[PDB]
């Protein structure tokens, strides 16, 4: 594991939000976190474009298995580990890559799935502005434990675990040691 | 002995001492190699790493430019810029030297990692050099490294048959080839390669905003600014390539059915037979020039800004208000105006050039100031804004509109202050181009045969003023920082905040915003 | 004692004092007939001139209002004045009084205790001065004022507007006019059979009475002042257009009302006229036998009538009759068809309130959608359907977006607003000043600023339609009326005040700076379309609206 | 025996210039004049409208003939007393009217001559701004007498003796009486 975060009773929140003059887009996104879960359902992990743009990132756990919904502009990506079983309380790591609309996901030691949508469509994610982990105020709070978070070069656990300007942390987390 | 060591081989310079007291030394590169010669087999196909070399390559004087063309009446006058136009026989100078083999760039090092600026020139796609930019003032005085770049122009480097026998762009693909080389080896010359800036006027305005749109260019420049130049405008791409090479081919007997083979025959023949020929387009567009390619643009520059398939650059879009001289000024009389038969006339093959009865008219009564409506000295100035605001102004805004709403950092600007001249008449504004003397930092050493105008103290006090603006963006992506001076405030389609910049530099609201709108909400969808 | 003989017999009138520090009293003959009576055979006939009293005529009291309608939705208040439809139950008052013998005017004179002759003749009566002569105590013949009140042609009445305060301002003698309304005075089966033009002839008719009598009350009827608002406005400009109006009236104001608007003149008079006849049982073929019957009809059975027009035109009103009204206005001042009169036309900031104060929510914004409604419920009523709907919508549209704040609901609503102004007041009414100029007629213009908001007038609006009329009128002078209800503050005093010098300045020398001093207001002419500002901060300005009334004036007419 | 002036050598003029904000617009034209001349060729009267307008009246002789020429709008208007010449050195008065479109004319107490014209015509002189008696500047100046000019009301050589304030007499004018 990286920087881990406990996230307890009721759930918490820890929001990284880019400095407005560096909302940084782009066309391939890298995407890793080690977790431990119980949850049927939680969302762990949420990029968002500025307000205005619907281009969004989300990694969650849904009937007890995890993926990524994505949309860049045209069509809502889904991409989910299927075949196993996530929530298993179990240290897992999950990576997601974007190349455009195409992206392809890995859990643990386990096959790669690969997705890639059919008909033209768009690659660029624009605008980023705020990472979202925990997602307690998105309707299912994460509970459990996530730790070692990558995304495009910036380990976010980590910066919050050395007083970083931007990230708040508002709900029941901890940090682990 | 100004020598530096990069990853192609050994390189030595020349130490140019500066036409002013204040300004101190810049070492000079000129004519470095940043592509191998794009000739034989490797004519209309995209540009090559260049060879090592085993000794210290004299690059001390300029190397020859790209094969053009360059004739007084057989240019688009109205497109290139005004210095350009008025100007030739000293431009030819610079154009004197004409090698096949010509992907060179010139590096300006003043005397940490100085920011980068990359200078993209452009006049119609067809001509023009980096060698005609002295970016010396502009290095020394804002600390920073400044790159002048030559490109294949004409059809050298962007003949396209709309397919894979010639795909085009290979220009746009040679300033790639230099970000690529600059990215990589500006490091040896004390330079940072994650604060590289490309910047250009005209159709090398329009480079920039290309550029900006092709995912060949990622990580390669963070920063842009665009000057009078759009990706938007009527001229900035070739729609009709094939049309072109098949004219072009049956001017040199290459028209053939396979077009693979049309492709070959061109290769093969000498580079001034297809240069000194003779091909021209319906007047405001173009017949060599950038292409939907699919590759390299992948879709119309149109499309992927309201798309918002492009990265966050940091843009610093602009225009004079001027642009147009070059269309109104040979229709003025003594008494310095326009005719009211003159403007009437203007506008019709204006319609009849870009698109009926209805456009016709509205353009008509848009560019008429029922004020001053008799007055044959307004009747000039808003026939004189009519090609300004279609061709300049409309675009720019449009890009600047679509840029800071997908979330990049855009500053917009108007210059509005001339270099006063007797080259061109008395009553005119700021014309194509009047931006350039100001931004090289012309008016630091005086007039030069290129800038001929009474430089003035106030003139020096703006292009340091601008110069500031300039490189205070290349370095921080914010044209207030960290150089103190009235502060440039960041542009949004809210307020739309430009810099009015001149002898009064003042920040202002929404620029010509209810002209503008006429080209971009009006007009589009009127059939 | 305030006897006066006319032509036509003695008449008497009625002192009034007034309730105001400064202004001096006013002796004021009411409803005193200028025509005979236009009923039974004379009803849908020019006026008759009126039948000789040899008694004493008590015109100290308002005679009857002519037959009109007066009922809540039944009336457009897009086009009467907003001081009009708010306040409905005070006009009823006005208005309850009611006959088709209703040919009266109201005069008022000006009377001051000054004895000027009349004491040097009680010490010397000898002399030629006395013994024989012709000056009065208050010496020299006052300019007159003839007010037209202009509604929709169907309904007012100038009993409605008290001269009294303008008259013994400016020292002048200021005239009210009653005119056949509604069926009565504009009915016209587009021929000879009914003429139209009834209730414009009965000006014509009061200019002959005023222009013969007026001396006699101490009036100059050589500088005789017809003024209007609203469709008054127009009548002003419809009669510069009329032959009959030679040697009558010598200078003109119109205030937001030309005769170039949409709803100036009825373009289908015998539509509505056959609509009205089958309505009472009348509509026959032949059109001599359809006004027979409708002569033979109670006028109550006509004026009840509901015949609605389509929006912002008339049904009854001007028609072209190529005799009172020789050809199209527009034409008949194209060509320069007019003999010369001093004008003085002008328009408010904020006429078209009553064409936005439905949309408009509580925040006071228009939607982007309540918006593109509304430009196309205006182009669709009032230039048609098909021929160019798309590229006129659009055009439009685009004129009257902010682009400086496009988003925002707020400025969305004054300019639709505007458009509603600029298209329907102001466009024609500096097409007025224009052609006016050109053809050498002392011409003045003016903008109007400054209201006096109420608790019926929402906070955000400017000047509405009519809101300059007590200004003119002098209100502000003698405090709040239950007609116009206002709380009048110092600053609209002196406002009602400096309004009132030059309204009257212009009826005694045909320029509003000359004689009574007040920024000099400044002729007007198309070459650089000088119009004072009246307001607050008044101006002299230039090119007013410029953009926009050549907007409706230039490029409108090419996109059909 | 109206107000005689008379014309003499070379030449001269005698000016009404009503004041700018009261220039006179109309339909009808009534205008007499009293003259004894020799002269072939002269401009007795010419009423001209404010600059830019094209509305104007012309009294003159041409061949001995003595005519009204006349633009209120549309076209310029011919009246002629065609058969007799009136240059004949005898006193002689000239009455014209005028309505609309159409003109009247008589000399003396002859048969009055009436035009006519065809087509659509226009009916108002507009904003009058100067009456020119004399005719220098036209180009053909007067030589003789001129007594008693009527003119719309206006009596124009008698309040020209009677030192109107807006009467100028320039050239060789006199006055006789
Ligand atoms: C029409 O406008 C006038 C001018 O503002 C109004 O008169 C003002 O009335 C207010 C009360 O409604 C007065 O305010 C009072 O001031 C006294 C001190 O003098 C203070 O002790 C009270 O607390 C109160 O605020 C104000 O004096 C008065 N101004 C004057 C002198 O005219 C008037 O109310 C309006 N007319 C109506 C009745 O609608
Ligand atoms: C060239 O030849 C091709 C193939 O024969 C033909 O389709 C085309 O019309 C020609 N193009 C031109 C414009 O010369
Ligand atoms: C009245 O009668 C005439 C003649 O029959 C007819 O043309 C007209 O439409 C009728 N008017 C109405 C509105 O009923
Ligand atoms: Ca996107
Ligand atoms: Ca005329």
């Amino acid at each position: 594991s990286g920087t881990t975060y406990i996230f307890s009773k009721g759930g918490g929140q820890i929001t990284y939000k880019w400095p407005p003059n560096d909302r940084p887009s782009t066309r391939a996104d890298r995407l890793a976190i080690g977790f431990s879960t119980v949850q049927k359902e939680a969302v762990l992990v949420r990029v968002d474009s500025s307000s205005g743009l619907g281009d969004y990132l989300e990694l969650h756990i849904h009937q007890g298995k995890i993926g990524v919904k994505f949309n860049v502009g045209t069509d809502d990506i889904a991409i989910e580990e299927s075949n196993a079983i996530i929530n298993d309380g179990k240290y897992h790591v999950v990576r997601f890559t974007r190349s455009g609309g195409n992206a392809t996901l890995q859990v643990d030691s386990w096959p790669v799935i690969e997705r890639y949508p059919a008909g033209r469509q768009l690659t660029i994610f624009n605008s980023q502005a705020t990472i979202i982990i925990g997602g307690k105020e998105q309707g299912q709070p994460f509970q459990g434990q996530l730790s070692g978070l990558y995304y495009n070069g910036l380990k976010v656990l980590n910066m919050a675990a050395e007083n970083d300007a931007n990230i708040a942390i508002v709900g029941n987390v901890r940090l682990v040691g | 002995d100004p020598l530096v060591t990069t990853n192609f081989g050994k390189i030595r310079g020349i130490k140019k001492e500066l036409n002013n007291e204040i300004l101190g030394p810049v070492i000079q590169f000129l004519g470095v190699p940043y592509a191998a010669p794009p000739t034989g087999e490797h004519r209309f196909q995209p540009p090559e790493p260049p060879s090592p070399w085993s000794d210290i390559r004299n690059a001390t004087q300029f190397a020859p430019v790209c094969p053009q063309n360059i004739i007084d009446g057989r240019l688009p006058e109205v497109m290139l810029p005004v210095w350009f136009t008025n100007n030739l026989d000293v431009v030819s100078s610079y154009v004197q030297d004409q090698s096949e083999d010509c992907l060179y760039l010139n590096i300006y090092v003043p005397t940490g990692p100085k920011p980068v600026m990359v200078y993209i020139h452009g006049g119609s796609y067809m001509e023009g050099t980096g060698n005609l930019y002295d970016g010396s003032v502009l290095a020394s005085y804002g600390n920073v490294i400044v790159i002048t770049v030559n490109y294949r122009l004409g059809v050298l480097g962007f003949l396209s048959t709309g397919d894979q026998a010639a795909k085009g762009n290979y220009g746009l693909l040679d300033l790639i080839q230099a970000l690529r080389w600059t990215s990589e080896n500006i490091g040896f010359f004390g330079g940072d390669p994650l604060r590289i800036t490309v910047f250009g006027s005209g159709a090398g305005g329009s480079c920039v905003n290309l550029l900006t749109l092709s995912h060949y260019s990622e990580g390669l420049f963070q920063r842009a600014i665009a000057q009078s130049g759009t990706a938007l405008s009527s001229w900035a791409v070739s729609f009709q390539p094939a049309k072109y090479a098949r004219i072009l081919a049956t001017k040199v007997g290459c028209n053939v059915s396979d077009t693979v083979e049309l492709v070959e025959c061109l290769q093969k023949k000498p580079y001034k037979e297809l240069v000194d020929q003779d091909v021209q387009p319906a007047r405001y567009h173009i017949a060599f020039g950038p292409v939907i390619d699919g590759d390299v643009i992948p879709d119309d520059p149109q499309i992927l800004m309201e798309q918002g398939e492009f990265l966050n650059y940091d843009i610093m879009l602009g225009v004079n208000q001027g642009e147009g001289l070059k269309f109104v000024e040979n229709i003025v009389d003594s008494d310095d105006g326009v005719s009211a038969s003159d403007f009437d006339f203007a506008v019709s093959n204006f319609v009849d050039n870009l698109y009926k009865d209805v456009l016709r008219e509205t353009i008509k009564f848009m560019y008429t100031d029922w004020a001053d409506r008799h007055n044959p000295e307004t009747r000039r100035k808003t026939l004189l804004a009519l090609f300004t605001d279609h061709q300049w102004v409309a675009p720019a805004v449009a890009t600047a509109d679509l840029h800071s709403n997908f979330g990049s950092p855009t500053y917009f600007y108007a210059f509005y202050h001339h270099c006063q001249t007797d080259q061109v008449p008395a009553w005119a504004d700021a014309a194509h181009g009047d931006e350039v003397p100001y931004v090289l930092g012309i008016p630091m050493i005086g007039p030069t045969e290129l800038f001929p105008c009474n430089f003035s103290k106030n003139d020096v006090m703006l292009s340091a003023v601008v110069m500031t603006y300039w490189t205070n963006f290349a370095k921080t992506g914010d044209p207030n920082q960290p150089v103190p001076q009235v502060a440039w405030t960041r542009y949004s389609q809210k307020d739309q905040l430009y810099l009015h910049i001149g002898l009064k530099p003042r920040v202002k609201e929404h620029y010509r915003a209810n002209k503008v709108n006429l080209w971009l909400e009006l007009v589009p969808h009127l059939h």
